[PDB]
Order: C-alpha cells, then structure tokens, then sequence
C-alpha cells in the first residue's frame, strides 16, 4: 500500500500566483491522479495519469511527476481555486490516497469584529447560562481569546470553534462560549472577552454587566 | 450523470448498516463501482470495489467481512453493509464510479455521500436560544445578530435566515461535541437600521430529531 | 515495362461473368452442403443419447454403448477413406491447399460422398475433429464438381472455382464470410507466385453460402460470449506475453501431431483393417468420454463460452487443457477424415482463459477479467501452428463481435507467429502438404 | 515439385532485422499519423476564434472565413509546385506505383510537402480527406529508414513501403485490420508476386494504432452505437443499393478525373494560376464552413447525424450534390489531400436517404435508415476504387456493428458488379496509369 | 422474461386511461414493442407498435390521437394512451415483443393482459363468502368447498387458493353480469381427511377495486 | 390489410385423430404465424414463418400453406391442444390475425358430481341470499340443471355459468346459482338441485333443508 504524502498541509498565496504542491509516494508509482475538493462537496477528478486535465479544469492547471514524486500547480491560481487537492495513487493495489492539501486566499490582514452577548432569558430559564461571545471577520486565522468573569481568568467551561476561510472575503470567523450555572453565571457581574489578533498590539475586550 | 448514496445515519457500536448508491445518468454494467470515506476532517480511504458482473470483489485491507459491498445492476444500485461498527466507522460514506485513462484507474465520478455517526448516545432535539446585543448595544452602523442552537445530537443542524432571504453576513461555526451533545451558534450581520425596525429571525432545523423551530431575535429589555 | 502495366492498371478487376456466376453456383451449392453435414453430424450426437438414456440404469451397459456407438461410426469413417478416397482422411485443407498450385488432384467423385459420409462418422461419433477442414475441402470439390460439369477453361476458372469453393466452405462452417475470404487469400493461395484467382469471385461464393447458413441457422450464434470487457494500454503487454507462449507452444503442437500421426502409422502399417479397427478404438475411445467428461472429447466448440465466463476453475482448465491436447492428436494424427483447426480454436480459448485467472489475481490494479485472454488466445493456437494470424483474429472477431479487443487480438497472435518462427515450425497447413507432396515422389 | 516442397518448408521466415524495421516504420508512422491530425484540427480551430471575432461583422466574417481558407489552402498548393509535384492529391496512386518500381519517393521532399502541405488544404477547410496524405507520408517513412539503415534488397523495400502505409491508413481510422487488408487488396503490385512481408506489415500497422491510442484514446471516430438488425427479406434492398453505387461509381470517376484536366486549364501549369486557384477553391471551402458545413470539410462528422437519421431527406439531397461537387473541386484541383475519406461521407449520406425510402416503402421490414446509410459508407470506395474488401472492413473497423457484415458485402459486392459491368476501374489505378502514361512520352 | 401490463380498468365514455406494461427478464431495447386487443369473446386486432428510439410509431386505422403509444427505455415500459374511449374499446389489452423469422415479423412473447371496460358505472368491490358443505355434509373421499365472489365491477377478479399452493382440484367459472355487477363461484375438491383438519383458504382479488381479500372456508358450525 | 379467415370456426375431434384446420387470406400472404390461447391464458407464439414450430412446440404440430391458402396440422391430436388457434399476417402492413378456430376434444362419458351449498352465514347477513350448486366435471357439456324450493319448479333468479372444456381431462363444470331475498329464502325448507346429464336416466338430486 503506497503510503502516499502530500507535501504542504497547508498553503496560502494570494490570487493570481503561481502555486504548487507536492506528493511523494513511499514506493514507485505512475500516472498519479488529483482531485478537487470544495468545502460541503464531494472529491472532484481534476487532473489524471499525472497531467490530463479533466474535461472542465481550466488550463490554469497543470500536472507533473514521476515514478516516486510528482507535483500538481496552478499558474495564477484564481479565488475559485481554493479547496483542498487530493493526489491519488493506482500503480499499485490497493489504491491509495494523499494527506492532501489545502488551498486558502491569503489576503491582507483584517481585525476581528468582536460582538459579545449575556445569556439568553430563555436559557436562564433552565439552569444553563452560556455567555456567547463571537470573533467575526479575521486575517490571518491565528487569533486569541480568553475570558475574564468580573476581571479575572477563566478557561473553565469554555468553548472555541473556527468556521473555516471564507469562500468570499477570504477571511475567518470564530466564536467563543463560555457555559456556566444559571447560579454560578448570577453570582457574578463582568463578563469580559478578550480578542488578540496580529491586526493589533492591545487586545479587543468586549464585556458586559449584569447590573 | 448522478450517484446519490443514502443509507447512512446513527448506530451503536456493534452494529450493522446497509448503505445504499442509486446511480442514475449512465449505464450501470460496464462499469467498475467503489467506496471511499471520509473520516470528519481527516482524508479518503478506498474501501472496495465490485465489478460488473460482480465476479470480483475487493476491500481495503480489513478483516473477513467487517465489509460486505455487492451491487444489484437489475437496480443499478451499490450496496455496502458494514457488521460490527466502531467510531473508526464514522465518516462520510462516497461511492465512485470507476475508469482509466492510460489503464491505471481512477474515481471518476463521485456523490454526495452519506454521514455515519457510530455512538452510544441517543438522539436529541435542541435548544435554540436567541443572541441578542446587551442592554449597552453600541448600535453601529452594523449590527451583529445570531442565535445560538445547544444540547442536540446527531450531527447535523442547518440554521438559516429569514428563511435564507438574509444570506449576507451570516456565520454557523462547527457545531462541538461535549457530553454526549453537540452545540453550534450562528452570526448574522446586518445594517443597524435594518434590524431592530424589522423581523431578524433564525430557522434552525434537526431532522434526526425531527424539529424545526423558528427564534425571533428580539432585542433585550 | 511500365508500358504492359500502364495496360495492365487499365483492364484491372474485369472477371469473366461466366466466371462471377459459377462461383455463385459454387457458394450456393458449398453452403447447403455445408448446412447438411453440420446438421446431420448434430442429428447422430443426438441418437448417441437416446442410445446412453436408454440403458442409464445398467452403467456397464452405458459405457459400452458409449463406446460401440462411436467406434462402429468411426470405422465406418476410415472405412470410407482407406477403401475410397484416401486424400480424404485428415484435415482435407493440405489437399485443397497443393490443388490450387495444380499438385494434387481434385477427385470429386470420391472425395465428397466419402469426406461428407466418413466425417458424419467421426464427427457424428465424438471425436475430437473439426469440421472446417471437412467442409473447406468438400467445398473445393463442389466447385471443381461445377468446373467440369460446365467445363469451363482456362486456370482462373480452375483456381478461382476452387478458391471460393474453399471460402464458401470455411464461412458456411463458421458463419464467417470475412475469415472464408480472408483464408484463402493468406494461406490458401499459392505462396509463392502470382495467381489467377478472381477475388471478386471468391466473395460471391462466401456471400451465397453465408446466406444458405442463414437459412437454416436462423438466430443462433455459434459461440455467443457477450460484450465482454474493454483493455487498457497499461495492460497491453500481458496480451503479448500470452502470445510469446502460445509461439513457442505453436511448433511444439505441430512435432507432437506431425510425429504422432507417424508413430501412429505403425499401428496398422498402412493395413486397411489395422486402420478400421484402430479407427473404431479411438472413436469408440471418444464416444466414452462424451459421457464421463465431454470438455475432453467431441468438438470443443460448446466448452468456449463457458470458459471465457470463467466458469472453469484453473484446475479443471488444466485437465481440460490438457485432455484436449492428447484427444485432439490421437483423432486427428490418426488419419481420421476430420480436422484439428476448430479443436485448435478450443486449445486456445482454453488456454488463454487460464492465463487471464493467472493475470487477474496478479494484477488486481488492471481490473482484468480473464475472459478477454480467453478470447485473446481463441484464434492464437491459429496464429503458432497453422500461422494464419489474420484468418485467425478476423475468424475470432467474426464470432466473438468484441471489436475491442482487436488491439490485443492482434498483438497476441502476431507474438504467436513471431515465436512460432523463432523458434523452428512452420505452417502445420503447409507442412503436411510438403511431406504428402514429397512422400508423393521420393517412393519411386 | 521438388522446389515447392522447399518452398512450403520455407515458408513465413521473414529476416529479423527487416520485421525489426517494420516496427520503427509503424511507430513513426504512428506519431506522424497523430501529429497531422492534431495539426490539421488545432488550425481549424484558429478560424473559430477568428470567426467568433469578427462575429459582429457580418461582411467581415464571410471575409475572414474566406481570406484565411485561402490564404492555407495556396500555402498548400505553393509548397507542392514548387518542392514536390508528386504529392499533390491522394498520394496513393504514387505509393502504389512506387511500390511496382515505377515512381520514386522522394521522402527528403515529399515528407515536409505533403505534411505541411495538407495542414493547408486541410487545416483551411477543403473537402479533402486525410487518409491517403498519410498513407503516402507513410510509405516515405518507411523509406526514409531503409534508406538511413541501407537494409537492402527488395524485400526490405517493398515491405517497409508497404508497411509504412497501412501503418498510415490505420493510425489515420484508428483501424489496423483495414491498414492491413488495404494494402493486399489495392496497394500491392496487382498483377506479380511480390516480396512484401505480411507479418512485417502487422508489427508495423500495430505500432502505428497504439501510437494513435497512446493519444486519441476514450473517443471514437464515428459513434453510431448498435444499429437495428437486418432480417433476410430484407438483404435485396442492400444489393438494390449496390447497383446504384454501382453505376454511379465510374461516372464519380468520370468526373474526378476529367474535372481535374478541366481545371488544368485555368493555370495552364503556372505555379502562380495554381496557388492563386489554390486559396480560390480554399476560400471557398472556409466560407461554406460557416455557411453550410455539410458542403465544405472533412465530412466526417456528419456520418453520424446522417445514420441517425436526423438530416431530412432534403437536408441529403443537397449535402450529396454539394459535397459531389465541392469534392471534384477540391480534389481534382491538384490539392494536397485526399479523396478516401470524402468518399464515405458520400457513401454514408447517400445510402441513409435510400434508407428513408426503403422505410416508408416497407414499413413491414421494420427497417431503420440507418442501416444502409452503413451499407453504402463505404460502397462508394467499393465502386470507385473498386477495393471493397478493404472497405467493408474499414467500415466495419469503425461502425462496430458485424450484424450487418451480410448487407454490408451485400452492397459493396454488387458495389464492383455494376462498376464493372459499366465502364470505370480503380479511380486509384487510373490515376496511376495516366500519371505513368503521362511519364513516358 | 415477463411482460407485466397494468392500467386497465374503468373509464366513462369519452374518457382517458394510460395503460402500462413493464418489461423484465430481457433488453428492452433492440425491441420492438406492441399492443394488440381482444374484446371480449371476439378475436385480436394490433393496435400500433413502437421502435426502440421510438423514431417509428404506426397505428392501425385509427384516428388522431385515439391512441398514443410510446416508451420508456430508461424504465423499460411500453405506455399506450387511449383517448374519447368508447365501448368498441372495452377488450382485453396485450402489449407484446416483436421479433421475426425470416423477417415477416411477429408477436414474439405476449404479456398477462389488463382490461379495460367502458362504462358509467362505479368501481366496486366484491364480496366474497365462503361456500362450506351444510350439516348433513355426506362426507365421502372427497370434499367440494369453495367460495362465492359478488357483487363487483368491473371484470376480472383472481381467485385461488391457499395462494396457489392448492392448484388441482380448482375450478373459477366465467363471472355472469347482472345489474351492472359481476357474480361468479370458485370450486376447490380436496380429499375430506384434508380439509377439516387443514385451513382451506380462498384468496380473491378485484385489481380495480385495489382489493384483495382471503375468505377461511369453515365447516357450518 | 389482408383479411385472413380461419376456415372451421369450431371443431371437435378425438385425440389421436389428424386434425387440420385452414386460414385463408384475402389477397396473398407469406410465412404465416399461428398463435395458441388456451382459455386464461394470453396467446403463445406456436408455429411461424408458415412452418417453424416454436422451442416447446410438440413435434405433433405442422405448419403450412402458400401466398392465397395456409394450414396448421396436429397428427394425432391431444387433448392438451384443446385451445383457439389464431393465425396472423404481416407480409403486409399493418398485420392481421385471422378470426380463430377453437379445437374441441372428444372424449367418453364422464358424469357430473353435484354439490349444493346453503346461503353463508355473512351473505344472510345482509338480506342476500344465494344457494350455489355445482356440478363439476363432466362430459358432454349438455347437462341440464333444475332447482326445486320446497319441492316445487323454480327458474326466477337462477343462473348457470359453464367453464370451458378442461386443457388435461377435457371435462366440463358448471355452476347454477339461486338468489333470493333473505326473507324469501327464510320463508322456505326444503332447497333441492337436480341435474340431468346424459351419463344417468334418473336425475342427480342434491338438496338441504334449512331445518
Ligand atoms: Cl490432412
Ligand atoms: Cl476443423
Ligand atoms: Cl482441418
Ligand atoms: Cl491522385
Ligand atoms: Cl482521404
Ligand atoms: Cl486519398
């Protein structure tokens, strides 16, 4: 089984530049195969037997390779070009796919819009309290939040979730959800959140008072 | 051309499902069909294939018949039947149709596929609580909404809104696992002028718990 | 000299209409011909049931029967060579084959009633003979039959009537006017010098019998094998490789019946008796085993859809490889008026499937289905011993109809005449004329 | 006798390093074959983006439609009067003297000519085929290297001619039975035995069809799919077809052949009256290729919507006629091309409207027109070049529906029984005894 | 191979019903479908016949569009559609594979049938009691059961029994019409030590109805 | 289109006889076919092409004719070939079958087998009342039924139904059934069947008494 490995895990350039990736196999093999992947579709056939585009894929793509390391690029890859790229081996049973690779729009760096929310009435009323607290809009995606209940730290019950690059402004978007007691929530005061983003050296805070 | 998989869904560990592949577009014999799945976030991994006449039948290596895929051509239909599932079971579910160029084989054609969740827990509606801006709303020229859906299971949820008339500017983040129950909020801006003075409401929808409900994102008092 | 051509391209393809009509008559008459003996060999392999069911309870009483049945048949087979037409006994195509180069005479006469008799006896028997050869040489003959009773001169109308009475005869046996053409004009034809046979005419012949064929073998192929599989080119080369074998086996065939119809002369000398008597044995030999495993003898025909399917397991495939090989000589090798180019098509079949069992499970990447080799291999055993690689892969395609597979076809069955050269042998076909055309002086 | 029975024992024993060579041929021949092909398309593809350019412009695209055709198509003729006469034309008729010893071939000329030659006439627009231009830059191939390896004897140069022109005709249809068949049916020295290798051919068209494989693989020339059957009550009706291409194949003859003194007038032997009547039949071509392309081009391409059934019985009538004439005009002109090809088109367009009729004449047969529009596609090369052999099986080699093999021989026989019965005789043999009558004298 | 025509049925004068017939156990291409009739008692007349491509379609001397055939390969069923019906249409409908010999084509293999009665009635039901001997039953070697089905329109109803698995012994005489309704008996001879002691089950079916039911034939308690 | 016309409209014959029946065309036909309908039954395909019996045809039956005339023949007749033949056309379009020919067996006596029923318990449940008589399995097909309510003549209400001959034992059943009202039917005792067929001089009579 061709152990095949698909060089950059993750790769960023910004539109019209000129990309490529690799793919090494363990082994030998011939007459690799690559496949598109967008987010929420399934694995589109791209370019096959290592440089055949597939009726559709512009001629912006180009295959490459041989035998224990091959290459896929794209010459002034577009926006529509992001999606993560699947080499596929066959010259060798059983199949094997790459770790694959994926293609992000970097674009020039954007600061977080920080929109924090005390707990809904309707979830007071149960018991629960989940202080909200979303990161909307972002470049790059590294970014930093933390908590703070009436000044303080707190990474207790605390829950982070990045959506995944834009298709469109190509930028990131991640929320953070603080969950408490509806008594250990009303035994308190500020709820403070935190952002630290590249955009800038002092962090966004972001809070709100129950009183 | 279009291969549309069903079957897939929620079972216990130790259990059997008998995921379905109806191929519609073209002509069934003559080609060579297969399966791949996708773990959630990890890559593919071929499972098998089975001829046409079905005189041949490959899988990925894994013992005697965790895997069983056979094909009725009267049905143009592919079958995988998966015994003795485990959490390394769960993940997206594709069949292929199989050609060559050269000769050394390729998946040419895909389908949407079906998600297989493996777990011990039980179904579950959820709760979707509106998000909205504090009392000390700095009412900006933007003004950023969202509900939030907790305390559900299986995957998925999808959340929309005012029925998907407002597309622009709007976020649902992964939904995250804890405690047997998945969670997941959803963003939506919109112009400051344009929410308060009218309806901003969130469509949340749970098939497997077979709900759907509709919060109005009212402004806090 | 280019004065005589520039004349010569000018009063090209202008066959005499006298001639064009006869080699309709010749078709004609070949295919009912053809159509009968085919026919009425069916009709004896049918009473040689209603002879076994009949006694199925006492099974000594079967296996005798099984036995007596073909022998009496068989002897009545050699009886009516060694006593009447002695060019008759064996395929009948070496004959056919020297005639056309005016060599051997075309004793009508005799030759039909005892070819056409005598091979209802070992075919209608069991034996492991064709009928091609039978036909192709009763064709011939009813086309010389024709010749004379209309005694029409001059050597085109002695080398075409006798040309399309071989095609006519090869199509009306295969249901393949294409392969009947084909034939005479890649290995039936004077090898060595230009010739007077009317091609044109030729076609006519094949035309009409392939119609008489259609008459009364109204919808029903021969050997029905459904599309089977396409061939990438990344497994084009397994297809040369079984012809590189099948190459070096070619020769070796032709030694073994070559050699084997010698070491068989012994036997009964040249007695009429010792021939009748050690015909009937390996008749009534057959007979036996079309009853306690038939893939081993009769024609072989019947046992080439099922192992193209893959029906066969490799062991079975071997025994019946092999079964075949030995039945097929001590028939055919044995003088006996039939002929080794059907049985051959079955070697191969046979053969070909076996390597693509082997090639699947080798190569599980190439998706392979052995039943292509199968029919990669049906026509190569033509293309090693006899070496007519294109009457061969157009025969083959002609009752296969899976046109894609021709790439592989060919390249197997050219690799088959490329070894079968190589490495000594030559045209079973023309070899046996050499020695009959020798042995014909060479004892004076 | 004696020396027959050291024939026979002789036999199929063709020197390893002459079938060594047949193997190169085949192989260039191949990658040539291939190479024209894609030429040819890439340039009609040009006029497409400059069509589509000047597709506001009315006046302005009927120009460039023209201009363009032209200005290849005299590209086409200059590079044949004044570098090699001898391709000019079908290129079989000279191969296939070449072969009898009694035309040279030129290959250090002819090669470069023909090739670049035909990617004018053809790349333009002009109703030339493609098969002879390779089937000659064949031959030459397969003498360039008995030349650049001195292999002598005859033998090695009637076999490695021959072979370098199935090797063509095949990978120019994708079909080596035909290549093969081809050439020991027409090609070959007609009336003494020759030393042409057969086995040397095979090895030769083969590596050629897997040259054209390696790049034209996963797409047919002419998809047809399974055609209806073909009762026996209904065969006559397919002979009926062959009568009629039977008599219309010489008077075809007639006029390819006449027509092109006809038009020798015009230039009198000028290379500028020709180069210049050159771009003028090519221009035209262009223009009808966006006016009426069934009239201009290959041709190809409507063999299937004419099986089909899809073209109305009017729609024919005028594709036949138009196409008869832009065929004698682009052909006969001396162009670098071919007639081959152009000729199934005819065969194709003319059998599918007899099918029409045969329909509603019959509908008891349940007949499908489309049936003879194979029965005649090539019945037309059965009446003209009177090869039929070579003919049903390239059809056959491309139709893929061996349940007509009985009509199919059925036409093309009565194809050449009338062809003959009436005059006419191998347009391709003609073509060479006027070519070699001409010589001398 | 089986050839399975449904649509029959009941339709008012000037009415329109799409008759089908599913085709399996072959290649519905490469065929040409048929439909021919039999009206009751009287013969068969060819009603039209459909190519493979359906690029053919001829009728019998009909009208307009009093008939419609056509096809669909992709489901392997042959349609026929009958419009301004009236009672010269009420018959019995075939749809046939063609096919030929020589070439003088024939009707190869003839499907099941379905009818089709032209009336103003109203689709009903049957009613169906079962026919047990009374109590001074002679029980000899053999019993005579059966059961009677009426009350119902339009033609036909299917009896059997125990589903078949009684097959000799049986006997389903013509229904008879009376007041616009259809009356007819099914007899069933089974050997005495058989029946008590066994369940004798007759099962009717009245298609158009959509009915089917199963009546016990019990002895006259 | 030709109007093809099957000569005896009905015959009848004893097994083992040479029966031959005609069918005439209008104009002039060529390879005639000939269907099989046995009673349930769609047609089968028997003979064709004016001669070729179909794979299954007993090699009893014989096809023939030419152009104006045609024949189906079975030398020696069984009486499993109790059915209607129909030849048909299509040397002609649009095709034509002819108007049929039904053959009938002749065999030896063979006496009803009577069997009266009373009204099911559920049909009184409803004000139906209908008391059904068999007579299953006899031959000839002349047999005469006759019902008696409280010994007395009875022909109001009653209906009779024949099957048609039987494919193996060439047998004939009918069934004669007698309706009332509940009411009428509760009024009365004695309920007799009595059927008179050729086998007996003494008719067979089959009653039960409500009582
Ligand atoms: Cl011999
Ligand atoms: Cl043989
Ligand atoms: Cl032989
Ligand atoms: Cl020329
Ligand atoms: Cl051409
Ligand atoms: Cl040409």
């Amino acid at each position: 089984d061709i152990v095949l490995t698909q060089s950059p895990a993750i790769m960023s350039a910004a539109p019209g530049d000129k990309v490529t990736m690799t793919c090494s196999a363990s082994s030998s093999v011939s007459y690799i195969h690559w496949y598109q992947q967008k987010s929420g579709t399934s694995p589109k056939r791209w370019i096959y037997d290592t440089s055949k585009l597939t009726s559709g894929v512009p001629v912006r793509f180009s295959g490459s390779g041989s035998g224990t390391s091959y290459s896929l690029t794209i010459n002034t890859m577009e926006a529509e070009d992001a999606a993560t790229y699947y080499c596929q081996q066959w010259s060798s049973h059983p199949q094997t796919f790459g770790g694959g690779t994926k293609l992000e729009i970097l674009r020039a760096d954007a600061a977080p819009t920080v929109s924090i929310f005390p707990p809904s009435s309707e979830q007071l009323t149960s018991g629960g309290a989940s202080v909200v607290c979303f990161l909307n809009n972002f470049y790059p995606k590294d970014i930093n939040v933390k908590w703070k209940i009436d000044g303080s730290e707190r990474q207790n019950g605390v829950l982070n979730s990045w959506t995944d690059q834009d298709s469109k402004d190509s930028t990131y978007s991640m929320s953070s959800t603080l969950t408490l007691t509806k008594d250990e929530y009303e035994r308190h005061n500020s709820y403070t959140c935190e952002a630290t983003h590249k955009t800038s050296t002092s962090p966004i805070v972001k809070s709100f008072n129950r009183a | 051309v279009r291969l549309l998989e069903s079957g897939g869904g929620l079972v216990q560990p130790g259990g059997s499902l008998k995921l379905s592949c109806a191929a519609s577009g073209f002509d069934y014999s003559r080609y060579w069909m297969s399966w791949v799945r996708q773990a959630p976030g990890k890559g593919l991994k071929w499972i098998g294939e089975i001829n046409p006449v079905s005189s041949t039948i490959n899988y990925t290596p894994s013992l005697k018949d965790k895997f069983i895929i056979s094909r009725d051509n009267a049905k143009d239909t592919l079958y995988l039947q998966i015994s003795k599932v485990r959490s390394e079971d769960t993940a997206l579910y594709y069949c292929a149709r199989l050609y060559y160029g050269y000769g050394y084989w390729y998946f040419d054609v895909w389908g949407a596929g079906t998600t297989v969740t493996v777990s011990s827990a039980k179904t579950t509606p959820p709760s979707v609580y509106p998000l909205a801006p504090g009392s000390a709303a700095a009412a900006a020229s933007m003004v950023t909404l969202g509900c939030l859906v907790k305390g559900y299971f299986p995957e998925p949820v999808t959340v929309t809104w005012n029925s998907g008339s407002l597309a622009a500017g709007v976020h649902t983040f992964p939904a995250v696992l804890q405690a047997a129950l998945y969670t997941l909020s959803s963003s939506v801006t919109v112009p400051s002028s344009s929410w308060p003075s009218e309806t901003v409401t969130c469509n949340v929808a749970h098939p497997a718990s077979s709900t759907k409900v509709d919060k109005k994102i009212v402004p806090r008092a | 000299r280019r004065r005589q051509l520039i004349r010569q391209l000018l009063e090209r393809d202008k066959t005499p209409l006298a001639i064009l009509f006869m080699a309709a008559v010749v078709g004609t008459l070949v295919g009912l011909a053809a159509v009968a003996f085919d026919k009425g060999v069916a009709w004896l392999q049918n009473q040689r049931m209603g002879a076994l069911v009949h006694t199925a309870d006492n099974y000594p009483l079967l296996l005798t029967v099984a036995f007596l049945c073909s022998a009496v048949l068989a002897m009545f087979g050699y009886f009516l060579v060694r006593k009447y037409a002695p060019e008759a006994g064996g395929s009948g195509i070496p004959e056919i084959e020297g005639a056309l180069e005016d060599q051997r005479p075309v004793r009508w006469w005799r030759v039909l009633p005892v070819k056409f008799f005598g091979g209802l006896g070992t075919l209608g028997g069991g034996m492991v003979l064709g009928r091609a050869g039978p036909t192709v040489q009763i064709g011939g003959n009813i086309g010389r039959m024709v010749l004379d009773i209309f005694r029409l001169k001059g050597d085109e109308a002695r080398h075409t009537l006798l040309a399309t009475g071989a095609a006519a005869g090869l199509a009306a046996a295969f249901n393949a006017p294409l392969a009947g053409i084909l034939f005479i004009i890649e290995e039936m034809r004077p090898q060595f010098r230009y010739t007077l046979i009317s091609i044109k005419a030729v076609f006519i012949g094949v035309i009409m019998s392939t119609i008489m064929y259609r008459i009364f073998n109204h919808e029903v192929a021969l050997i029905d094998v459904g599309k089977l599989s396409d061939a990438p080119l990344n497994t084009l080369w397994l297809y040369l490789i079984l012809g590189i074998i099948f190459g070096i086996f070619g020769p070796i065939f032709n030694k073994w019946v070559l050699g084997m119809q010698d070491l068989l002369h012994r036997v009964h000398g040249g007695n009429i008796t010792k021939w009748v008597l050690m015909g009937g044995a390996i008749g009534g030999l057959c007979g036996l085993l079309g009853f306690v495993a038939p893939a081993t003898s009769g024609g072989g025909f019947n046992l080439i859809p099922i192992a193209t399917a893959g029906n066969f397991s490799m062991g079975m495939l071997v025994f019946i490889f092999v079964a075949r090989v030995i039945t097929t000589l001590l028939c055919f090798s044995s003088g006996a008026p039939g002929g080794i180019f059907a049985p051959m098509l079955a070697l191969g079949t046979v053969l070909g499937t076996a390597f693509g069992m082997v090639a699947v499970e080798l190569f599980p990447q190439y998706h392979l289905e052995a039943g292509t080799f199968a029919i990669a291999g049906m026509g190569a055993l033509l293309a090693a011993s006899i070496r007519a690689p294109l009457t061969g892969i157009i025969l083959v395609l002609e009752m296969t109809d899976n046109y894609q597979l021709i790439l592989p076809m060919i390249i197997t069955g050219l690799g088959a005449t490329l070894l079968a050269q190589f490495t000594g042998g030559k045209p079973l076909y023309s070899a046996i004329l050499a020695r009959t055309l020798a042995k014909q002086e060479a004892e004076q």
